[PDB]
């Protein structure tokens, strides 16, 4: 629905630390795992990388 | 180390203590605790106070307890840059075959999970205390034999007691 | 005084799942068979989650919802089938 709270404005998304960012430095959470906002990762088969937030996984 | 000390004095290493007399230090030789850790890229040092590297990509033992089974834990390795010479570590995983064969993860930011559900610090259980350090660091600690330390950015530490 | 009785905690118990047992205490906080839990918990069926990151929120399936019980304002939702 359209809530009542305590928001930030449209360009700052929420940080797990209260504060809210840009998504520059908004992390992902790929299998629940907090990856910083420049984490390139890979197994040996897959190829993966977080960007900006999202999670650009290849293989 | 290159600096005098009169005779009767003790000076204390981290290990033991040492006392001057006859201009000959006598010592103790009683057992301390070592430390294994992980840290930078893929930089090991051993129990014995050894140095290596290996850029290995898998998942890796990095110690166990091997005439009884007390536990084990398993470090997991992953590139982590554009180089093939930068592997960093992601996660490991801690076991303790005393308490349901649990299996404990401490994952890549500062979280942990047991049995995949993930928990809030502190976690008194029976035995084994997590809680933060810093509020940026986990401590694991099991028993009085046993501690860990931070795998979110992969500085894993261990401190085992000289009963193992 | 003496009416003035508020509510501390309340729980929740689901027969179909492990037939576990939800507590929500009084802060914001979810307590699963003694153990504490950090937000989300998706398992199977019941999702948890804060709302304004100030008020927990079960899901348990699409006919059931909750509300924060930490000082004291519990809801909930049910569905026409039950």
């Amino acid at each position: 629905a359209c809530l009542e709270g305590c928001f930030c404005p449209p360009g700052l998304y929420m940080d797990e630390r209260g504060d809210c960012v840009p998504k520059a430095q908004c992390p992902c959470y790929y299998d629940g795992e907090i990856f910083q906002p420049e984490d390139i990762f890979s197994d040996h088969h897959t190829m993966c990388y977080c960007e900006d937030g999202f999670m650009h996984c290849t293989m | 180390s290159g600096k005098r000390y009169p005779p009767g004095t003790s000076l204390s290493r981290d290990c033991n203590t040492c006392i001057c007399r006859n201009s000959q230090w006598i010592c103790s030789n009683e057992e301390c605790p070592g430390e294994c850790l992980v840290t930078g890229q893929s930089h090991f040092k051993s129990f014995d106070n050894r140095y290596f590297t290996f850029s290995g990509i898998c998942q890796y033992l990095l110690a166990r307890d091997c005439q009884d089974h007390s536990f084990s834990i398993v470090i997991e390795t992953v590139q982590c840059a554009d180089d093939r010479d930068a592997v960093c570590t992601r996660s490991v995983t801690v076991r303790l075959p005393g308490l349901h064969n649990s299996l404990v993860k401490l994952k890549h930011g500062a979280g942990v999970a047991m049995d995949g559900q993930d928990v809030q610090l502190p976690l008194l259980k029976g035995d084994l205390r997590i809680q933060h350090t810093v509020t940026a660091s986990v401590r694991l600690s099991y028993g009085e034999d046993l501690q860990m330390d931070w795998d979110g950015r992969g500085r894993l530490l261990v401190k085992l007691s000289p009963v193992y």
